C-alpha cells in the first residue's frame, strides 16, 4: 500500500497473509473454515496466517493454518485477469475473536463514489522497494467505470471496478493481491492489478466481489 | 546471448510478491527481483541454476 497508513493494531481482523516460505498475498476470512483471495495469487502449498498485526515478529495472537482445497474460478484469464477470485479452504475451523473475525459477502454491488478501506503488507514506495512490517490501511472510493474505462482502454470488464484515486500517489502495490478493499462491512473488491502503484491516471483495478456471491456460496457448500 | 537476457526485469500488472531470477547484463550475474504474478516475460526463472543454464 502507497501513501497510507499504518493500520490500528488487530482492526482489519479478517486479513489474513499467504505465505510459502514468505508473505506473497493477502486474503479475506469469510467464515471460519474458508478464506477468499485471487486467481493469480495460486501456489500448489499455502499457509495462511491469521491475527498478524507484524509480519516478521511472533506477537502470540496469530493462528497458522494449512491450506486443505486451494479453487480457483473456472473461467480465471491470466492474461485479461477476469475472474481474479479465489477460495482457500483451511485444514481445520479458526477460533474466532477479537483479533480474527471475518467479513461480510456483499448484498449489492456498492455505487461510485462510496468510501472503502484496502489494507495489506504490500510494497509503499511507487518507485523502489519498501517492504513494511506492520499491516498497512488506505481509504479510497470507488470510481466510475467511464473513469476506469478511460484510464485502461478496453482492459475492464464487468468483473472488475477501479478504487483510487485518478491524481495518484496513493495506492495497492506488489504484495497487496488478493486483499479486501471493505465498504461499509462489506467485501466489494479483492485487490488484483494495475500498471505500476500510485501512478497518475492509473488507480488499482480490483475483482467485483458483488457478481461472485453465487458462485461462493454454492462452492463453499459443495466443497 | 538471446535478446531476452539483456532486458530489464518485469514485474508485470500483477499485484503479488513472488521472488523470481533474471539475468543482469550490466553486472553479468543472475539476481532477483519482484514479480507481481502474471504475463511473465521470457527473463524471469523460477530457480538460479535454470538461469545459469539459458542465459549464462
Ligand atoms: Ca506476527
Amino acid at each position: 500500500i502507497v501513501g497510507g497508513y499504518t493500520c490500528q493494531e488487530n482492526s482489519v481482523p479478517y486479513q489474513v497473509s499467504l505465505n510459502s516460505g514468505y508473505h506473497f498475498c493477502g486474503g479475506s476470512l469469510i467464515n471460519d473454515q474458508w478464506v477468499v483471495s485471487a486467481a493469480h495469487c495460486y501456489k500448489s502449498r499455502i499457509q495462511v496466517r491469521l491475527g498478524e498485526h507484524n509480519i516478521n515478529v511472533l506477537e502470540g495472537n496469530e493462528q497458522f493454518v494449512n491450506a486443505a482445497k486451494i479453487i480457483k474460478h473456472p473461467n480465471f484469464d491470466r492474461k485479461t485477469l477476469n475472474n481474479d477470485i479465489m477460495l482457500i479452504k483451511l485444514s481445520s475451523p479458526v477460533k474466532l475473536n477479537a483479533r480474527v473475525a471475518t467479513v461480510a459477502l456483499p448484498s449489492s454491488c456498492a455505487p461510485a463514489g462510496t468510501q472503502c478501506l484496502i489494507s495489506g503488507w504490500g510494497n509503499t514506495l511507487s518507485s523502489g522497494v519498501n517492504e513494511p512490517d506492520l499491516l498497512q490501511c488506505l481509504d479510497a472510493p470507488l470510481l466510475p467505470q467511464a473513469d476506469c474505462e478511460a484510464s485502461y482502454p478496453g482492459k475492464i470488464t464487468d468483473n472488475m471496478v477501479c478504487v483510487g484515486f485518478l491524481e495518484g500517489g496513493k495506492d495497492s502495490c506488489q504484495g497487496d493481491a488478493g486483499g479486501p478493499v471493505v465498504c461499509n462491512g462489506e467485501l466489494q473488491g479483492i485487490v488484483s492489478w494495475g500498471y505500476g502503484c500510485a501512478l497518475p491516471d492509473n488507480p488499482g483495478v480490483y475483482t467485483k466481489v458483488c457478481n461472485y456471491v453465487d458462485w461462493i456460496q454454492d462452492t463453499i457448500a459443495a466443497n | 546471448r538471446p535478446d531476452f537476457a539483456l532486458e530489464p526485469p518485469y514485474t508485470g500488472p500483477c499485484k503479488a510478491r513472488i521472488i523470481r531470477y533474471f539475468y543482469n547484463a550490466k553486472a553479468g550475474l543472475a539476481q532477483t527481483f519482484v514479480y507481481g504474478g502474471c504475463r511473465a516475460k521470457r527473463n524471469n526463472f523460477k530457480s538460479a541454476e535454470d538461469a545459469m543454464r539459458t542465459a549464462g
